[PDB]
């Protein structure tokens, strides 16, 4: 996963994996990504944004 | 226009909010006939047993200070026996059945009417707790200090009742029974005589009413989560918060009673003016100011406690199941909840 | 407040004098009640507590 | 004398004139530090309700999902939200730490007539109201100033310079001002409102639609205010759904108290307004500050009595930290300054110190700030271990345990926490590196928490207890704390920290550090000094009242919010799913709970006032029992002060019999 | 002299018992008086007993003496303290003299003002919010619904959900369980909640 | 807890302490055997997740 923010810094944050990304400007951060499961999980932006 | 102060009427606007619960809605039920008749029910069947036991531990103590008291269970069960047999404990309990009726229909029954009149709209959260109990604060203070000084009255038409049962003849009023004395004081020593230095009862009176429907009605909502979350036992929690709350209430009701032993029974140094001047709302003062506790604390349960706990915490108990603590608990969401349904589910 | 207790005792001069045992704090001047009467309220209240600094 | 009446009035006039004179010269105008320090006490109360005011709109927004309190203003309840951090940060523990307990203990402690600077702590104090104001009423103020529902319309044209402009031309160029006036007039010196409501009258080929505040010019012109009135709730329409925006500028908001780049130094995102006052005040806040260390840490180097000029360990363990915290906020200040004025210059000059385009670094700005940020945080709460380190041993007539030990642990904690400040930047993306020391020094650092807390446990223990209200809430402090920190070194793990980062986890923690253990040793603190500030004894009935109900609050408010965080709620997020509804009826109740404290705690000193009574010192002169003469004087005295409070009460024999044959109501008689 | 200020004499004067030998007026500032010494024959006697075998103590029986209440603080004299205070700018030396009665101590004075401090989270907070109207005029107010297609029907859309629910597709919802019931009823020109909606009925329109 | 509750008040047994100062040396690395099992633990535990 290569997390990245088009304006300012946010959060890719998936309580149920325990998995929290910081999408900073300007920068490829590169992340591993592996769900040893099949299931469905949601989200909310964990970063203060607008 | 009809004497000095107008009330001006005004009329205004529609005005509305997004949310139409959590606020203050007057609940159907809440009227001045079901309110008052709820109140005296609750209070009626709370005073009589209250009565009940105060007379028989009584008789109790007049039986055990000529005779040794129980060694055993089969000594018991012949001492209750005699008790119940005792010419006086029967007397005593019909003139303080009287007391129960007048007490829990002009005492509790006001308190009562009056606590669901002032807090039976406060709405609770649904799926939640309710928050913002200050709100509740005033409507408790208020409720119990115009109920408080109902119970004087009574009280003191009972101490000179039974005051009056212990002078010679010639002295003797010759009061047929509770009620008879209750309806001759007035006109003979007049009104006054039964209001007169009346502090040590009044406030005695609303620290309990206050601190005993408001601890029962926080604590019944707040400790919720035992029965909603853990599980727990709905019924045995409210036993064990109506437990605290009455415990709580003779706690904070005691010390202020304590002013009658203080001025008028401890011993008055001679030639010394009065260290209280006779006026118990000093003595009270004093207490609130007093460093050590337990000086005022002394006799706590041989004198008041089982005379008035075990009523307020049946009084909690009826108010309960009759429904004077219910509130109205409805979804923030739902169709009457809020007048913005396009983001409930969005 | 002011002493806790006194002693009268011989020195080597053979002179007897008297020794007083002052009052203490736990290391807190402002805990300490600065007092010139038998009495342990602490009755006086200083703005200046090094009047003369 | 035929005005007798009037010169006793002309005294009055004299007693007010040379009254105002004394009170000013006396607390206004006066360099006394008590007097100052007790000034800073009482604006510490006026900025702590401010501070619980904002708690309170920020938990009932959060009470349940819908925005039941400010009903959708995202942007309202950021800046709610960074008022908050911000006055209670700087404005509430500060003040009454080093503001109030400084300036009255230090002179106490080092032995000086006053601070080295007597003006500068003069200054110091008449500084705060200032910064206090523009932190705190952000909430309120707003650019946009005008609700939704205003017609802005009725007011901007007269405001709009553009119309006139054509006559701009001919003010200076007068030759060909005759043709201009020839030309044809269609809206000159007028203003013409489109139709706003659907009319069909076909009588009338013209409607007017001016506002109606505006349509006589005889009173308008003799009015000396702006046309504002006009647009000013003028229509009775309105629109009460959440979704409907209360304010039309979606950049009108805060970026918090952390101040994230870009968002906090680009004007495209957080608009000119709250955000820039915030960056300016925080600037005059650590000058604020530099002005306090100064005067102080000059104060023990110059002015301490002979004897303790070095010996930090004689000095009570309140002082010790106090000078600790000082000398870590003057090597920090600078720090927050110039990160602070970094972000100044990219709101308005454009500096692109934090824009990645062409060379800014916006994690350059989370590295300077958290390098201050931590080093903060352990500045406000070291000073609270010292109430605990004086009460425990003067209430159990005991040494406290390990001194030397437990100012070591305190200084080992304040220079190595320069080193973990980035446990605030695990997810930021940061070299491995550099986030595995952050991570090993962070852990280590709960090793010299672990002293102290044993070290509290051992005073304890082998003394003569006297229990008293500062010591329950100093046991309250302890109790917190446990809880706080053994949390904050969960985070440490950096597994779990990469789920519970911007949660409410996070929230708890902190919040049953500084609300819980701060909170409490602050009132330890101020029960203990109650005779010194006020001069008369506390009661000690609402005392025990506050005590309870504060401590109560905080755990009821705050253990919740752990919860919130392992289900993984995150932080300044107004609207909330359905399945937080619970917990946040419980946080918002313990929040409540605590202002009922709060109210105990005001009750308790206005009754205190009312009593009025001298105070008496507990160890009656003997705070040691060093030797058993010692005692054996203490216990003569003790037994004979007993015997004179108790001498206006019945002996045993007489309460006893009265208590037994207190009962008088029986029916039958004559034996 | 005069009666008026005389306790003893004036029977207006409400004397406080909790202040009983405690006399403000009379203080030294710098306080120099004893009022506390050896006290005996209260529960211990005086007398020596220890060898009496004919006389046995029982300390059961203290008679009960003058209460001793805790010492009032100082209250303040204004033209005393205020005359104290007051230095001539231009014409006194500034210096501290030998005397220590020149030290300036605190006295207690009116109370009254302390009750405005026990009551300021109550005033403190009722101006920020209810003198303020923060953050707005409504969250403080009785709440009421708005009135029947009240301001638009595309904001409160009564009529249409009550077609809706007296409609086959509606009462099928109401059967499912998923939807609850209708909570208000379409009067002759008034929308009426019921009873168990727990609401409030719409304020009137005038 | 107990102990202290039910006799270090002055009503039951106070003790006269007569210690001037403290004198431990190693106390600290002694107690500071479980917090340093608390970081052992949250490092292995972390690592092995890592
Ligand atoms: C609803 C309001 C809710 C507000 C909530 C607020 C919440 C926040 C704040 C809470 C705290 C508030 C504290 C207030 C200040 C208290 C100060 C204090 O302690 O000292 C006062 C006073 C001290 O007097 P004192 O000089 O020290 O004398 C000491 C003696 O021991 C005792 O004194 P005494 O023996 O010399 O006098 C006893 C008093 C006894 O008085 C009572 O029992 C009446 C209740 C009020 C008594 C309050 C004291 C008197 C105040 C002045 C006059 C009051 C008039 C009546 C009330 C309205 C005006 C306030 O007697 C009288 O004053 C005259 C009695 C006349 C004979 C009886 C006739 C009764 C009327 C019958 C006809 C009309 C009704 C029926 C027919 C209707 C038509 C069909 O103490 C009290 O009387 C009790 C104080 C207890 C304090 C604890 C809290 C309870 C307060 C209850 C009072 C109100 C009761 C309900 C009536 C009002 C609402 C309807
Ligand atoms: C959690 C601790 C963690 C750290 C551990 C550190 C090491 C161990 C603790 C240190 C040693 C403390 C020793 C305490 C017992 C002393 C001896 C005794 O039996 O007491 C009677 C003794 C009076 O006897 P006396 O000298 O013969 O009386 C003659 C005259 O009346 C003179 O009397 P007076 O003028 O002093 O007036 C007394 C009057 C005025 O004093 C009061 O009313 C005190 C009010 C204190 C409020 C704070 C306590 C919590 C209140 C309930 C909150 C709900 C949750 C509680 C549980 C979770 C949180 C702890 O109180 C009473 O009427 C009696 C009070 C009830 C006595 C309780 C008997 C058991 C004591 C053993 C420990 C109990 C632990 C369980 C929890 C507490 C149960 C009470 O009372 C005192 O000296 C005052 C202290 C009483 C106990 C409270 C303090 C210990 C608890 C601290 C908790 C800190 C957190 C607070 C926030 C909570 C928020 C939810
Ligand atoms: C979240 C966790 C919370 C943890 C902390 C709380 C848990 C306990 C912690 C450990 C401390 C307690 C254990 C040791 C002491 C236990 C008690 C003891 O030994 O003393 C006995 C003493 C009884 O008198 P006595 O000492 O044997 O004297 C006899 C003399 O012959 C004649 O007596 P007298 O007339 O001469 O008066 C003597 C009276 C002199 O007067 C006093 O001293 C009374 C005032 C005491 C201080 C009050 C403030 C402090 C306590 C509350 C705050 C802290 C606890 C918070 C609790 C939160 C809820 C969990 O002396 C005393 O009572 C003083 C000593 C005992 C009380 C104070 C020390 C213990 C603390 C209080 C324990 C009871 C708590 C009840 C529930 C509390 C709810 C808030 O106390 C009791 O038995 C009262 C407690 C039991 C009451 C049961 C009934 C309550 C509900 C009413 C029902 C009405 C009838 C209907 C029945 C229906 C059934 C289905
Ligand atoms: C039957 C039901 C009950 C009905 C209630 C009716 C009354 C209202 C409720 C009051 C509370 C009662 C509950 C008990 C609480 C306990 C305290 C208590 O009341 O004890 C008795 C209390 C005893 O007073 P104390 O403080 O212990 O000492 C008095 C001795 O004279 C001291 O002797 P001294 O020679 O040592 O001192 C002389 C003078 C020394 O002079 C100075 O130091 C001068 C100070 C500088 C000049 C400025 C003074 C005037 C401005 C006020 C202060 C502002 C700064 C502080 C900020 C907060 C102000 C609240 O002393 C003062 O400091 C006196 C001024 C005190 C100012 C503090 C605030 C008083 C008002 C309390 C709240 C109630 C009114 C609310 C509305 C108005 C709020 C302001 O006596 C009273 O009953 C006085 C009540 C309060 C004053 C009257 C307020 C009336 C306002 C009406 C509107 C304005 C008209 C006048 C202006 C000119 C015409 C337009
Ligand atoms: C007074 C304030 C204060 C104090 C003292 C601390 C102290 C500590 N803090 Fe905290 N912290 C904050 C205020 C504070 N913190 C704030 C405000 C934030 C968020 C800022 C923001 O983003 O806005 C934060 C954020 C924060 C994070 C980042 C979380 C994240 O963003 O994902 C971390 C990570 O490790 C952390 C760790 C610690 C540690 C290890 C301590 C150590 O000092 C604690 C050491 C003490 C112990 C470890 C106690 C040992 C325990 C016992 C002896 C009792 C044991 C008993 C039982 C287990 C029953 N803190
Ligand atoms: C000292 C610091 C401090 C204190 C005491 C508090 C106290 C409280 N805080 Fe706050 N809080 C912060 C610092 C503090 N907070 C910080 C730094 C943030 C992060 C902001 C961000 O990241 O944007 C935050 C964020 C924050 C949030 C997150 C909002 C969101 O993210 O959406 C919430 C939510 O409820 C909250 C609630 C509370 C509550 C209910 C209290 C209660 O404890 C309040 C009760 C009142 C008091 C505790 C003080 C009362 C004062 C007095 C009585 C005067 C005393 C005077 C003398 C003794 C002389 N705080
Ligand atoms: C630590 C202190 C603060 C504690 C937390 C308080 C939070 C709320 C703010 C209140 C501040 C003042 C204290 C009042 C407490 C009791 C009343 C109360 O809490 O009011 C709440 C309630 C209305 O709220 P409610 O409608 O239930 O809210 C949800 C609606 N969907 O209203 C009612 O129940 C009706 C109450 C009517 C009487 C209220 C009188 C308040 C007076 C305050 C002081 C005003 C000072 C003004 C100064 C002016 C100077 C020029
Ligand atoms: C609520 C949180 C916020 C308030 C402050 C919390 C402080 C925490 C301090 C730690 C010690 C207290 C214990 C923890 C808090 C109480 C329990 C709780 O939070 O409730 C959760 C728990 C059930 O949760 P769970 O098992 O997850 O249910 C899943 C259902 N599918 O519930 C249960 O199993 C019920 C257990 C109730 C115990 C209450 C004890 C504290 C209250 C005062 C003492 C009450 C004494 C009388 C209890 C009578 C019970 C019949
Ligand atoms: Cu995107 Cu928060
Ligand atoms: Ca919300
Ligand atoms: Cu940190
Ligand atoms: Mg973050």
């Amino acid at each position: 996963l290569i997390t990245n923010s088009y304006d300012i810094v946010h959060s890719w944050f998936i309580p149920g994996l325990g998995i929290k990304l910081d999408c900073v400007p300007g920068r490829s951060t590169h992340h591993t990504f592996f769900i040893d499961n099949v299931g469905f999980y949601y989200g909310q932006c964990a970063e203060i944004c607008g | 226009m009809f004497f000095e102060l107008e009330d001006i009427k005004r009329r205004h606007s529609l005005y509305w909010d997004i949310y139409n619960v959590q606020g203050w809605v007057r609940r159907p039920d809440s009227t001045l006939y079901n309110n008052v008749k709820r109140g005296v029910t609750a209070g009626v069947v709370a005073s009589l047993v209250q009565e009940n036991i105060t007379a028989l531990v009584e008789n109790c103590k007049l039986l055990a200070t000529k005779y040794e008291k129980p060694q055993n269970l089969r000594q018991a069960a012949t001492f209750m026996k005699e008790v119940f047999k005792l010419e006086n404990y029967r007397k005593a309990v019909w003139n303080r059945s009287q007391y129960a009726l007048c007490i829990g229909t002009f005492d509790i029954g006001a308190r009562l009417a009056t606590f669901r009149w002032l807090n039976n709209g406060w709405q609770r959260v649904f799926a939640g707790f309710e928050f913002n109990f200050v709100r509740k604060i005033p409507t408790t203070m208020l409720a119990a200090l115009f109920t408080a000084p109902f119970s004087v009255p009574f009280e003191l038409a009972r101490m000179a009742y039974y005051g009056d049962k212990t002078f010679p003849k010639e002295l003797q009023r010759g009061y047929s029974s509770y009620l008879s004395a209750l309806a001759r004081i007035p006109f003979e020593e007049g009104p006054y005589f039964l209001f007169k230095n009346s502090f040590p009862l009044i406030i005695r009176n609303f620290f309990q009413t206050f601190t005993l429907f408001y601890t029962y009605d926080f604590l019944k909502d707040k400790a919720s989560f035992a029965w909603r979350v853990g599980e727990q036992n709905e019924y045995a929690c409210k036993m064990i918060i109506a437990g605290i709350s009455t415990y709580l209430a003779a706690v904070f009701s005691y010390p202020w009673m304590v002013t009658r032993e203080m001025v008028d029974f401890w011993p008055k140094v001679p030639g010394a003016p009065c260290t209280f001047n006779g006026n118990y709302r000093k003595a009270a003062v004093w207490i609130w100011y007093h460093e050590f506790s337990g000086n005022y604390f002394a006799g706590f349960f041989t004198k008041y406690f089982w005379k008035a706990s075990p009523g307020m915490f049946l009084t909690l108990m009826l108010a309960d199941k009759v429904g004077l603590f219910d509130q109205t608990t409805v979804d923030n969401f739902g169709g009457a909840g809020n007048n913005s349904w396009e983001d409930t589910f969005v | 407040q002011m002493f806790v207790a006194r002693q009268v005792v011989t020195n080597s001069k053979g002179e007897k004098v008297e020794v007083l045992w002052n009052a203490q704090c736990y290391e807190d001047i402002a805990q300490l009640n600065v007092g010139f009467a038998p009495v342990l309220e602490s009755v006086d209240y200083h703005w200046e507590i090094f009047l003369w600094a | 004398n035929y005005f007798y009446y009037l010169d006793r009035i002309k005294k009055l006039f004299t007693y007010l004139n040379d009254l105002r004179k004394h009170i000013l010269k006396k607390y206004v105008y006066t360099i006394n530090h008590k007097r100052i320090a007790i000034n800073y006490l009482y604006f510490s109360m006026v900025t702590g309700l401010s501070g619980a005011a904002l708690a309170t709109m920020i938990r009932l927004e959060l009470a349940h999902p819908g925005s039941p309190f400010f009903k959708g203003d995202s942007l309202r309840y950021l800046q709610v939200v960074t008022a908050h951090g911000l006055i209670m940060v700087f404005f509430v523990v500060v003040p009454i730490l080093f503001g109030g307990f400084a300036n009255f203990l230090i002179p106490y402690h080092v032995g000086s007539k006053d601070v080295a600077y007597p003006r500068l702590n003069s200054i110091g104090f008449w500084i705060q109201p200032c910064g206090y104001i523009l932190l705190a009423k952000i909430g309120f103020l707003r650019p946009q100033f005008w609700r939704y529902y205003d017609k802005t319309s009725f007011s901007f044209p007269f405001l709009e310079k553009m119309k006139y402009n054509q006559y701009k031309e001919y003010k200076n160029d007068y030759l060909f001002y005759l043709d201009f006036l020839k030309k044809e007039i269609t809206d000159d010196h007028s203003f013409f409102w489109k139709a706003r409501k659907v009319i069909k009258l076909p009588q009338y080929s013209v409607f007017s639609f001016v506002p109606l505040k505006l349509m006589m010019w005889k009173t308008m012109i003799n009015y000396p205010e702006s046309f504002w009135y006009a647009a000013s709730r003028v229509v009775q329409s309105r629109r009460k759904k959440v979704f409907v925006t209360k304010c039309s500028a979606r950049t009108l908001t805060t970026a918090g108290w952390t101040f994230i780049t870009p968002f906090s130094s680009n004007i495209k995102y957080t608009a000119v307004g709250s955000q820039d006052i915030l960056i300016l005040s925080v600037v005059f806040a650590g000058i604020s500050t530099t002005i306090s260390f100064t005067n102080l840490l000059i104060t023990r180097r110059t002015l301490a009595m002979p004897g303790l000029r070095h010996r930090r360990v004689l000095m009570p363990f309140v002082t010790i930290s106090i000078f600790l915290t000082l000398r870590m906020l003057a090597t920090i200040t600078p720090v927050l300054g110039a990160a602070v004025i970094m972000m100044a210059f990219d709101r308005h000059w454009q500096t692109t110190f934090f824009e990645y385009a062409y060379g800014g670094d916006p994690i350059l700005s989370q590295h300077l700030f958290w390098f201050f940020g931590h080093p903060e945080v352990y500045v406000l709460i070291i000073p609270t271990f010292g109430f605990i380190n004086m009460i425990v041993p003067h209430n159990n007539t005991r040494r406290v345990a390990s001194k030397h030990h437990m100012i070591w642990a305190i200084y080992v904690m304040a220079y190595m926490g320069y080193l973990v400040w980035g446990h605030h930047m695990y997810l930021v993306g940061l070299d491995h590196r550099s986030r595995t020391m952050y991570s090993t020094i962070t852990i280590m650092i709960s090793m010299p928490a672990t002293i102290k807390v044993v070290n509290w446990t051992l005073s304890l223990v082998n003394g003569a207890l006297k229990i008293d209200l500062p010591f329950l809430f100093s046991m309250s402090f302890l109790l917190l704390f446990l809880v706080a920190g053994f949390t904050g070194m969960w985070l440490s793990h950096v597994s779990l920290n990469v789920s519970m980062h911007d949660t409410f986890y996070v929230v708890a923690h902190f919040h049953i550090m500084l609300s819980g253990a701060a909170m409490t040793g602050i009132f330890s603190g101020i029960y203990y000094y109650f005779n010194a500030l006020f001069g008369v004894k506390y009661s000690r009935m609402f005392g025990y009242m506050h005590l309870i109900y504060y401590s109560g609050g905080q755990w009821v408010a705050f253990v919740p919010l752990f919860y919130l965080g392992f289900s993984g709620m995150p932080r300044r997020i107004h609207d909330y799913p359905v399945v937080f509804m619970g917990w946040h009826s419980m946080s918002t109740t313990g929040h409540f709970i605590t202002l009922v404290g709060i109210i105990f705690f005001f009750l308790m000193m206005f009754d205190s006032h009312i009593e009025r009574r001298a105070s008496t010192s507990t160890t009656l002169g003997l705070p040691r029992w060093y030797k058993r003469i010692s005692y054996y004087i203490f216990k003569i005295r003790y037994l004979q002060h007993t015997k004179s409070k108790m001498n206006g009460i019945p002996g045993s024999t007489v309460r006893l019999m009265l208590i037994n044959r207190h009962f008088v109501e029986y029916e039958v008689y004559e034996k | 002299y005069d009666w008026r200020d005389d306790p003893k004499v004036n029977k207006d004067i409400e004397e406080d018992i909790r202040d009983r030998g405690w006399h403000p007026e009379t203080y030294d500032f710098p306080y120099t008086k004893k009022h506390d010494d050896w006290v005996f024959d209260v529960t211990m006697p005086s007398q020596n007993y220890q060898t009496d075998l004919t006389v046995n103590i029982h300390p059961e029986n203290k008679k009960m003496h003058v209460m001793k209440q805790v010492m009032r603080q100082s209250y303040w004299d204004a033209e005393h303290d205020m005359a104290h205070e007051y230095d001539y700018e231009s014409e006194d030396l500034d210096f501290q003299c030998e005397s220590f009665k020149s030290q300036h101590f605190r006295k207690k004075g009116p109370i009254s003002q302390y009750l405005i401090l026990g009551l300021l989270p109550i005033l403190y907070f009722g101006t920020e919010f209810f003198y303020n109207h923060y953050p707005d005029e409504d969250y403080w107010r009785v709440a009421h619904p708005p009135p029947l297609d009240y301001p638009d029907t595309d904001d409160t859309d009564d009529t249409e959900t009550f077609k809706d629910y007296k409609s086959f597709t509606g009462r099928r919802m109401v059967d499912t369980g998923i939807v609850d019931p209708l909570w208000y009823d379409i009067r002759e020109g008034k929308k009426v909640y019921y009873d168990w909606a727990g609401v409030n009925q719409p304020m009137e329109d005038i | 807890i107990l102990k202290v509750a039910r006799f270090r008040v002055l009503k039951m047994r106070p003790k006269i302490s007569t210690s001037y100062r403290p004198h431990g040396k190693w106390g600290d690395f002694l107690a500071c055997i479980i917090p340093l099992i608390w970081c052992i633990n949250i490092l292995t535990n972390s690592n092995l997740i890592l």
